[PDB]
């Protein structure tokens, strides 16, 4: 169906806007609170043989702190992203000189392509996201507490206050769904703020490892 | 504090576990000092406000004046301080206790 | 100076300070407090603890490897 | 055996034998379980 | 005199809810002079009471009728004249609650005084002016004399 | 039709307040709403959450592993606390939260679900002597 499929595109885009906004990228308010009709009106048709194309759904956002820093969100049309598709995106990133990008895959990536992202990880950071994952914002789930990425200055202050080593903190896997949501790499520290039934509020810190 | 509580306890269950039983402590104070509930009180409402503020500073779980220690100290005693403020409020100290 | 540990004596410090001081008294160590008809070394240590006269320094090891030396008189006894 | 080494340290954090932080404060409030009591938050339920 | 309250009551009900205890009955009595409502637990075994019985109730802070405080200890050997000699049923209790119709601004017109006589409970309702001598946590004596 | 791995779905109105929807009205009171909730016989948390007309905020799975792989280590930390609280408080028994919170923290301190078996307690970087005293006394010491 097309009415169902277009709903996915709007919902996936909404999560990306929230994901980008939560990552500190400049996402305007109307983009976040964009209705399905507004998305449907903006693209004006249905996916199958219609105006809204996954290629035309690409999103470019700029970090609030550094306007030069930017990120792509690519929606590959093919169900399985191959090496050639990644190189197309990799070549495109070179033209705009953008380091970080997001690929919202339909079903999965061919194993060679998955290795390709890691191979180019230093120069360019490409993050694979499954389409099913983006259909919801896990950060909005009740079980998920508030995650805040700590700046290097804050992490230094944290360890100094508690006389702690990095390995002494609780860990969060780099592949954690929330860690992937925030695009945190190994060595970064996540500040988790939780409601506590005893204290009222509790802050814990998780190192990405 | 009321709105903070609503987030901590969305179900609205006011039963909590906290260190000091303030209601019984007040009851002990009434008996120890023979408080007469019928007569007007000589406790200034401001002394209640200032007294509770001074008390909150004395109840320290995370010592330290740095912002990280101050925030943890605020979080560690958030629930008790809310309970303390809503029990030792000036209105209630003069109305029922 | 520059102590971050609690100013109160913990129940585990009280148990060992009293037990350690009792053995010292039992081994003919001088009694810092005046005793009247007290012959049990453990009861004498209790009097010294109440009088804050136990000549023992508690060294609290912090997780980072450092320690804070507290005199038994400095700490606040539970009673 | 999975927690026999977890302890409240003198810096008030909860750590295991490896010295890893399990809780920054015991129970998230730094209090012991013997002293706390059941009490009612008087400001939660009542209406505006 | 050291008398906090004195009046004559008529028993209306002996146990409306039912006989909760074998040796104790809950009298529901009303006065005719001050129109004070009285609920009283009485040791019905030693001091039987019947419906319609009339008795004189005195609530006093002391028994010596000289103003001397009893101090609240058993002194059987005391030979000092006692107000209890004129009454048949004497109980010693503690007032543990004083309720009233007081509002935020207006004072109380009706007052309820609750007294526990070692577990036997008494409530004395009526006009506030008639119960001004009652102060919570104070020791009072209940003296009852059935009137023929 | 439907989602694979979800064999049977039960629909019922929750009488207990725990599964009811409690909201705050205009007056500021706590009102519980009698709303339908579906309980399945299988777990497809990721699929079910994305479904339309399904609440993606409260929809939860009792399967700890499903929560971890869908929501993260902190979500499973909270879910593990709720599930453990359910078994303890099922018969009205009460345990102080701090004891429950401590067990959950040790099971999630390393960023992954650590079982309280030998496969989770001996894998953590503790000394071999501690490990040998728990289980696999010789295999633990041979590896050391």
């Amino acid at each position: 169906d097309d009415e169902e499929e277009t709903y996915r595109l709007w919902k996936i885009r909404k999560t990306i806007m929230q994901l980008c906004h939560d990552r500190g990228y400049l996402v305007t308010q109307d983009e976040l609170d964009q209705t399905l009709e507004e998305f449907k009106a903006q693209f004006g048709d249905k996916p199958s043989e219609g105006r809204p194309r996954r290629t035309d759904l690409t999103v470019l956002v700029a970090h609030n702190d550094d306007p030069t820093d930017q990120m792509f969100v690519f929606f590959p049309e093919e169900p399985k992203v191959g090496i050639k598709t990644i190189k197309v995106y990799c070549q495109r990133m070179q033209e705009e000189n953008i380091t970080r990008a997001l690929i919202v895959v339909q079903q999965g990536m061919t194993p060679s392509a998955k290795q390709s992202l890691v191979d180019m990880a230093p120069k360019y950071i490409l993050e694979q996201f499954l389409q099913q994952e983006l259909l919801i914002n896990i950060t909005e789930h009740e079980l998920v507490p508030e995650h805040v990425v700590m700046t290097k200055e804050e992490v230094t202050e944290l360890l100094a206050r508690y006389k702690l080593r990095e390995n002494q903190l609780p860990r969060i896997q780099a592949g954690d769904p929330v860690a992937r949501y925030f695009g945190i790499k190994r060595g970064q520290v996540v500040k988790i703020i939780r409601p506590s039934e005893t204290a009222g509020r509790y802050i814990t810190y998780r190192l990405v490892q | 504090d009321r709105e903070v509580l609503r987030v901590i306890f969305p179900t609205g269950d006011s039963k909590v576990v906290l260190p000091c039983n303030l209601l019984r402590m007040i009851w002990n104070a009434q008996k120890i000092f023979h408080i007469n509930p019928r007569l007007p009180s000589d406790l200034h409402p401001i002394k209640v406000v200032e007294g509770v503020k001074e008390l909150s500073k004395k109840l320290v779980i995370v010592n330290g004046d740095d912002p990280l220690s101050r925030q943890a100290q605020e979080n560690a005693t958030l629930l008790f301080n809310i309970h303390l403020r809503s029990t030792l409020c000036s209105r209630r100290m003069a109305e029922e206790f | 100076q520059k102590r971050i540990t609690t100013p109160y004596m913990t129940k585990y410090e009280r148990a060992r300070v009293l037990g350690t001081r009792a053995l010292q008294i039992a081994m003919c160590a001088p009694v810092m407090v005046e005793l009247e008809g007290e012959t049990d070394p453990l009861l004498i240590a209790m009097k010294e603890l109440k009088a804050r006269k136990i000549p023992i320094i508690i060294r609290r090891y912090l997780p980072d490897g450092s320690y804070e030396d507290w005199g038994v008189d400095e700490l606040i006894i539970s009673d | 055996k999975s927690m026999e080494s977890v302890m409240v340290k003198y810096d008030a954090t909860v750590r295991n034998s490896i010295n890893q932080v399990v809780q920054l404060r015991y129970g998230e409030d730094g209090l012991a379980g013997e002293s706390v009591e059941f009490q009612n938050l008087a400001t939660l339920k009542p209406s505006n | 005199a050291g008398i906090l309250f004195e009046d004559i009551f008529d028993v209306k009900d002996i146990d409306p809810e039912g006989k909760k205890f074998d040796r104790v009955s809950r009298l529901h009595c009303e006065s005719e002079s001050f129109k004070m409502d009285l609920i009283l637990d009485v040791n019905i075994q030693i001091y039987p009471v019947d419906l319609g019985d009339k008795f004189r109730l005195v609530i006093a802070s002391t028994l010596y009728e000289d103003g001397t405080l009893d101090d609240g200890e058993y002194n059987p050997t005391d030979d000092r004249p006692s107000r209890a000699d004129q009454f048949e049923y004497v109980m010693y209790g503690k007032v543990y609650r004083i309720e009233g119709d007081e509002t935020s601004t207006e004072a109380a017109t009706r007052l309820s005084a609750y007294v526990s006589y070692g577990g036997l409970l008494m409530r004395l309702q009526g006009d506030a002016n008639n119960l001004h001598g009652f102060e919570v946590d104070s020791r009072v004596y209940l003296l009852m004399k059935k009137l023929a | 039709q439907g989602i694979e791995q979800i064999s049977k779905v039960y629909m019922h109105l929750p009488q207990t307040d725990n599964k009811k929807k409690i909201i705050i009205t205009e007056d500021g009171e706590f009102k519980a709403l009698q709303e339908w909730i579906l309980e399945t016989d299988g777990v497809s948390l990721m699929r079910v959450l994305s479904e339309k007309d399904v609440d993606p905020v409260r929809t939860t799975s009792n399967d700890i592993v499903e929560i971890f792989t869908v929501l993260g280590i902190e979500a499973v930390r909270k879910a593990l606390e709720r599930e453990l609280y359910h078994v303890i408080s099922f018969d009205g028994s009460y345990v102080n939260y701090r004891h429950l919170a401590l067990l959950c923290d040790t099971m999630t301190c390393r960023g992954h679900l650590m079982a309280i078996t030998r496969h989770g307690v001996n894998r953590q970087d503790t000394g071999p002597l501690m490990k040998c005293s728990f289980e696999e006394t010789v295999d633990v010491l041979m590896e050391a």
